[PDB]
């Protein structure tokens, strides 16, 4: 540091010693300019208008230039003199993003202070090659139990979250975010700790200050930033939201350290693109979007990766959202992103309804990467519910008809209730790996099969209760080894078969 | 570039090849009088009702009933055959610029109020020293946001020198702002 | 109706033959001993 | 060389002024004063000294006026045996970071197809060890083979398996070309081969490096990369396999994933170009477009090269144009569903959709083409019957009717069988099935020497042993 | 500790912050003034673009003010609306100061409050005990966990 008087009016002194291209609006409309001038202009470049207003240039046609706008055009004159910066479009990168809300361009608008970041970093950039990166071995917890069980996901992947509207899109994301304060709480390795960005492309402001006080509420924003580009917000600004986040991801995933993005409407990225295009005259495709679609979220989603040893060993997971019409996954957007990721998580309103919160349909929904993201521990217990929940997926629309069956096929179906009935959960009800495991263990080894189906609610919260309560040993022992010796599952046996003792249920 | 800037390129080509500038320049010169002057000729040229032959009669008889050029002659032939002649205003206007801006440039310049005899002396000397460009008619002007400090624009678009009060104080301050 | 079906269908073979191949595993062992480790 | 002008700028396509000496179609030009190198591809003049050109690298940067240099050819990819064990872009660099390609010729990729009097030769059979494909549609050693299929049904993993079981034992060589496919993908199967001996790199003390062995050559024209990339890195590839095929004589395998893509980048630049869009949304050159390459993939009096693409289906629907247009261009052909890969039944390849034109009594003999259709037929008169046990159930059904059900249904189970490349997701071992074993077992099964035993035995098993050794073990744990 | 430096640096930085601000705003209004009012300025100006067209008033006079400014001793000075730059922005420097101060650190009165009041009123050459007191012996304790949680 320095003090005032002596030293900083000097420098200032020292400073001011000085002395010794620009173009002219020609058309204007709908947050789009077309001028006349800068012969210099570097294809995809920052512009400068007289009146604080800023622009990116796109089309560098021969007699004009294609300029569009961040911001209202009321302030575009047709004929005000307009300036280029040099300056690709670029956003600033650090911990200073962390804690705070910013738009489309690193512009904070939480209403509290500057953004104190140095380093800058290019918006479009090149994804990392086949040579510098590796598999994906460590596991993203998501914190909740369909997911971490039957659909996992690694930390260098990128996992799609498909469904209709209003059917738990957000708040799987918001759960696989707040699961993650535990475990960056309890380290203060950076190689450990799992960074957030959320990108909310079209959203209501309404919406996005809920999410804030959501996180805020459970101190969820010491390691997460988020990316307004709402529906106000200019095309571009959404446009450019997730290249944004990306970018912001990319100082993690070359650093050493993690991070997880979540772009949330990816689908009014691709309205932004279509609307620019028509209103810079370029011609559609098919649905009116353009061809450049796929080279539109190619170049987004590739930035996804998991970096070896030598460039640190960093990683940047992706959990795109998507929103569909009628189920329809026979489009043309949801078609490439599904085409383009390493797995699926499908989400319907029939389950929704059914009674299954959140409404997973674990058939449709895949991960390519499978277990190779997933617990030793989380491995034995998952493999035995995937294969009865396909047994009870296939007999219970045939059971459903009043016939009457051996004991053999009861079993599959209570077994099968009794697992779906186990993979409910309540909003910002997130739990942890182990915990998961007991229940599981609980669900899967027959603790379950004679109780009420409506009573594995509360089953399950005493049980955790009790293993949290009594037995965190177990837990912290799962944690650490990270697999089920017969140690440790002689004492869960016992735990639970103590439990069912203490505890008395309608069967 | 455009249609009328491709012929005003080949006008101003072949006049400085072979018959003359001065000559084909004052064709066109009169030739646009004549239609900002007349009111009718401009619409016998935007009219659909004249026939083609009719057109070349009138223009060849012009041609003749005035001091008239060949080149300037084809010129009216090839826009009545590729059906541009309502562009001769344009590539007239085009003509117009490349010769003066060969010869002397025309430039803006703005001040507070009148200055004086003694300073405008200066100024025109000093940015004719600047220039090095041995002819210069320019232009004066009142704006007041640049208080009072000479602020002007040399007209080639690359250079404007914003020599004014208000926007040095500006921009230093918004400099100074800066941390530490 | 179309999954409908399909599920139905899939249940209801699913059940019959399971029936089925528990009966032949009774009755495989007797019938072919020349499979049965209990002889070797 | 001559010397031009950008003159606007429009996503991937770029209008050029020259002065004199126009470029022909199809040339090559390199940017002059850009951060990296800029390759971009003449596709059609406009008159006035003026051209349109598509690029293969991004166009962030340029600017209206910068420099290009003309090359006087095509894209010119380097060829030989040291481009084998070695990874390379669509203009020949490699992005393997082991040094420069020492190639001693170079090929342009836009070349002209062996005419109709180069013909073919005979219909080679080619052994996978996999069973409803040595069966069903067998593999021609010298010809086109398809991997129909939407999103996640196998086929990256299929050609994985196909590559163990294929390229390992084949004396010639082989290409890899990856037209818009995932990276992690293209780093697996870089590793799967440094790790099988497929490639064979060795480090020196001086820093350089030795690919002696290598008997593969890959291609990357990856999502990442732009179009122009994505089309032109097959030609890339196919230029690299020509030079083996003509000069060398060699015999040559060629796999390719999501050719689709290569469509795709078509119809990304046509509206860019100037075309007025065909039906749904494809471009109108896209027959001709095609053709091109696959005259070019084809057999001749001086080599062969057998090639297998995968055709990605969008929302399964074959009546695309791209599938519709491709399904004519192969001689064999392997649809992949997911109404069976929901079954777990594993390759999840549909009987009744696949075809090979070398499944003719003449070339296999009327043991394997008369069981063959045996099958078939068994598995059509089971499909005849899904809505009568939909509606009413299996007890209206005659004995003769249960019977085929029951053979129908062990033979869906049989055809499956476990790969190498699935140990990470089903952790059971890979098996090589030989295709008399194949016909034996089916024929087996058709005849009825095997209906005393239960349906799952027949399940991720390459042979009756193990059938008969899993209905022991199932009989004793029953009692 | 750790979060009280903390505490303290941002305060220092936006005590600067502030300072280097108000130190450009006055100056600007300052020179505002003084164009306006001189007629000498403007004909300076005039030949200063002159002589530029192959020290201008602004530079000369902010660089004149940045020098008298830095050998001040803000301290020593004046209230707000005082006029010169220096008495314009000690202000604003001393207030900044005592509301620094006062909140990372105790004040004179609530010592001298005690000292005087509590303390010294219990027992003299050791101060002993403290049941020789009234009930706001709980005050002092509050104030206790005032300082101690102010430090
Ligand atoms: N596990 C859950 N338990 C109880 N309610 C849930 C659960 N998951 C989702 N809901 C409800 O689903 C509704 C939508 O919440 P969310 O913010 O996830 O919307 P979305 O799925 O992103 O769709 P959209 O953004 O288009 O509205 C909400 O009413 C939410 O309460
Ligand atoms: N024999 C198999 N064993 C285990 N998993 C398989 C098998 N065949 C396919 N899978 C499935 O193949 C899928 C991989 O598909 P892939 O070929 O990589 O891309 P695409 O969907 O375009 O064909 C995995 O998600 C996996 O679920």
């Amino acid at each position: 540091a320095k003090i005032s008087p002596s030293e900083m009016s000097r420098l200032l002194e020292e400073r001011i010693a000085g002395w010794k291209e620009v173009g002219r609006v020609v058309s204007v409309g709908d947050g789009i300019a077309r001028l006349f001038g800068l012969e210099g202009v570097q294809a995809g470049e920052l512009v400068e208008f007289q009146n604080g207003m800023t622009g990116m240039a796109l089309n560098l046609e021969t007699d004009n230039v294609g300029v569009v706008i961040f911001g209202d055009d009321r302030s575009v004159l047709e004929g005000d003199s307009v300036k280029r910066t040099g300056r690709i479009v670029d956003v600033p990168i650090g911990p200073g993003l962390l804690g705070r809300v910013v738009d489309a361009l690193g512009n904070p608008i939480d209403g509290k202070g500057p953004i104190p970041a140095k380093e800058r970093r290019r918006v479009e950039l090149k994804a990392p090659g086949i040579i510098p990166r590796k598999s994906v071995h460590e596991p993203m917890m998501t914190g909740l139990k369909c997911v971490d069980a039957l659909v996992p996901v690694g930390r260098g992947q990128r996992e799609l979250i498909i469904g209709d509207r209003q059917t738990g899109k957000t708040a799987v994301a918001v759960d696989a975010i707040i699961n993650q304060k535990e475990i960056n709480d309890s380290t203060d390795d950076e190689s450990k700790k799992l960074y957030c960005i959320y990108v909310a492309v079209g959203q209501k402001r309404s919406t996005v200050a809920q999410i804030v006080k959501a996180l805020e509420q459970r101190d969820a924003m010491k390691y997460t930033t988020v990316v307004a580009a709402t529906a106000s917000e200019a095309a571009p600004l959404q446009f450019l939201a997730p290249y944004s986040g990306c970018a912001m991801g990319e100082w993690f995933r070359d650093s050493g350290r993690h991070c997880v993005i979540i772009y949330d409407d990816l689908s009014k990225q691709a309205t932004a693109y279509r609307q620019m295009s028509l209103l810079l005259r370029r011609p559609p495709g098919r649905e009116a979007y353009p061809g450049d679609v796929f080279y539109l979220h190619s170049r987004l989603l590739e930035r996804a990766a998991k970096m070896g040893d030598k460039s640190g060993g960093g990683s940047l997971t992706a959990l795109p959202v998507i929103e569909t019409q009628a189920g329809d996954v026979s489009a043309y957007i949801p078609t490439n992103v599904i085409s383009i990721t390493d797995g699926q998580i499908f989400l319907e309103t029939e389950l929704f309804y059914k009674g299954i919160r959140p409404a997973i349909n674990v058939g449709l929904s895949v991960s390519r990467v499978g277990s190779a993201a997933q617990v030793k521990a989380m491995k034995q217990v998952a493999g035995t519910m995937k294969l009865e929940l396909a047994q009870y997926r296939e007999v219970a629309a045939f059971a459903q008809f009043g016939s009457d069956l051996d004991a053999s096929t009861r079993q599959l179906l209570t077994r099968g209730t009794a697992l779906t009935e186990l993979l409910k959960q309540r909003q910002y009800s997130p739990m942890k790996n182990s915990v998961q495991v007991c229940v599981l263990y609980c669900g899967v080894k027959g603790y379950l099969d004679p109780l009420d189906p409506k009573e594995i609610s509360r089953f399950e919260s005493l049980f955790i209760d009790y293993i949290n309560a009594n037995h965190q040993d177990i837990l912290k022992t799962i944690e650490t080894e990270k697999e089920l010796s017969e140690k440790t599952e002689a004492k869960l046996r016992a735990a639970v078969d103590e439990f069912v003792a203490m505890n008395e249920f309608k069967k | 570039q455009t249609l009328e800037g491709r012929y005003a390129s080949a006008l101003f080509r072949v006049a400085k090849k072979k018959n003359q500038l001065e000559k084909v320049y004052g064709d066109l010169e009169s030739v646009r009088n004549a239609l900002k002057d007349s009111s009718e000729f401009r619409l016998f040229v935007d009219s659909p009702a004249v026939s083609v032959q009719q057109k070349l009669d009138v223009l060849r008889q012009l041609v003749n009933r005035y001091k008239f050029d060949p080149l300037t002659g084809n010129l009216l032939t090839t826009l009545v055959e590729n059906k541009r002649l309502p562009m001769l205003a344009r590539v007239a206007d085009a003509f117009d610029a490349m010769y003066r801006k060969e010869k002397g440039e025309v430039k803006c310049l703005v001040t507070s109020a009148k200055p004086l005899s003694a300073q405008q002396q200066k100024e025109i000397v000093a940015a004719l020293q600047n220039r090095a460009g041995t002819q210069a008619r320019l232009i004066i002007d009142y704006a007041v946001s640049p208080q009072i400090m000479g602020g002007l624009v040399v007209r080639l678009g690359e250079q404007v020198l914003d020599f004014s009060v208000a926007t040095r104080l500006d921009r230093l301050q918004s400099q100074l702002l800066a941390p530490l | 109706s179309v999954k409908f079906m399909d599920q139905k269908r899939s249940g209801e073979e699913t059940v019959y033959f399971k029936k089925e191949d528990e009966a032949l595993l009774r009755n495989l062992l007797a019938n072919h001993p020349e499979y049965d480790p209990k002889y070797s | 060389t001559n010397h031009g002008r950008i003159t606007q700028v429009i996503g991937a396509v770029v209008d050029v002024h020259f002065d004199e000496q126009l470029p022909p179609i199809l040339n090559s030009l390199e940017v002059q004063g850009h951060t990296n190198r800029l390759v971009l591809e003449v596709a059609q003049h406009l008159g006035e000294n003026t051209v349109r050109t598509i690029a293969m690298d991004a166009t962030e940067g340029l600017v209206r006026g910068q420099k290009v240099v003309d090359t006087g050819a095509p894209i010119q990819v380097p060829v030989g045996v040291e481009t084998l064990g070695r990874i390379m872009n669509v203009i020949g660099e490699p992005v393997d970071e082991c040094g420069p390609v020492p190639a001693k010729k170079t090929y342009s990729i836009h070349r002209a197809a062996p005419l109709f009097a180069d013909q073919s030769t005979e219909p080679g059979l080619l052994q996978t060890g996999i069973k409803v494909v040595d069966l069903l549609a067998p593999y021609a050693k010298g010809g086109k083979i398809g991997l129909f299929g939407g999103a996640g049904v196998g086929k990256t993993v299929l050609i994985m398996e196909l590559i163990n079981n294929v390229a390992n034992k084949h004396g010639g060589f082989s290409v890899f070309a990856g037209v818009g496919e995932r990276t992690r993908e293209g780093n697996d199967l870089y590793h799967e081969m440094m790790t099988t001996g497929v490639i064979k790199r060795k480090k020196l003390e001086d820093g350089k490096f030795d690919f002696t062995g290598s008997k593969a050559a890959l291609v990357y024209g990856q999502m990442n990369e732009p179009p122009g990339a994505r089309a032109r890195v097959a030609l890339t590839a196919l230029s690299v396999a020509e030079y083996f095929r003509d000069e060398q004589g060699q015999d040559v395998l060629l796999f390719i994933d999501n050719i689709y893509r290569f469509t795709q980048a078509g119809s990304e630049v046509s509206a860019l170009l100037g075309r007025i869009p065909s039906a749904v949304g494809y471009q109108p050159t896209l027959a001709t477009d095609l053709g091109q390459l696959q005259e070019r993939i084809t057999t001749t009096k001086k080599g062969s090269i057998t090639s297998v693409q995968a055709v990605y289906v969008p929302a399964d629907d074959l009546t695309d144009p791209a599938p519709a247009t491709t399904f004519a261009h192969l001689d064999a052909t392997t649809v992949l569903s997911r109404q069976i890969a929901e079954l777990g039944i594993y390759p999840a390849v549909d009987p009744l959709d696949s075809t090979s034109r070398m499944l003719a009594p003449e070339i296999v003999g009327q043991e394997h083409y008369d069981t063959a259709r045996a099958t078939q037929k068994l598995l059509q008169d089971y499909k005849s019957l899904q809505d009568i046990i939909a509606i009413l159930g299996m007890d209206e059904l005659s004995e003769e009717d249960k019977l085929v059900v029951s053979r129908a249904r062990k033979i869906q189970r049989f055809l499956s069988q476990p790969f190498t490349v699935a140990e990470v997701f089903t952790g059971k071992p890979g098996r090589f099935v030989e295709l008399p074993e194949t016909i034996k077992s089916a024929q087996t099964i058709l005849r009825g020497e095997c209906d005393d035993l239960p349906e799952m035995a027949f399940y991720m098993c390459g042979g009756l042993e193990e059938v008969r050794s899993k209905a022991v073990k199932m009989a004793q744990e029953a009692a | 500790l750790v979060e009280k430096l903390n505490g303290i640096q941002q305060a220092e930085k936006l005590i600067q912050g502030s300072l280097q601000d108000v130190m450009i705003r006055e100056i600007v209004s300052s020179f505002k003034d003084l164009y306006k009012s001189r007629p000498e300025l403007h004909d300076a100006a005039m030949q200063s673009a002159i002589q530029g067209l192959s020290m201008d008033p602004v530079g000369a006079h902010f660089k004149a003010s940045l020098q008298e400014l830095a050998k001040v001793n803000l301290s020593t000075a004046t209230a707000d609306p005082m006029g010169t730059v220096v008495q314009r922005v000690a202000a604003v420097f001393q207030k900044r100061e005592k509301e620094f101060l006062d909140t990372f650190t105790v004040k004179a009165t609530e010592a001298q409050e005690i000292k005087t009041i509590v303390d010294k009123c219990h027992k003299g050459n050791t101060f002993d005990f403290h049941a020789l007191s009234d009930e706001e012996l709980r005050r002092l304790e509050q104030l206790y966990s005032t300082v101690n949680n102010r430090v």
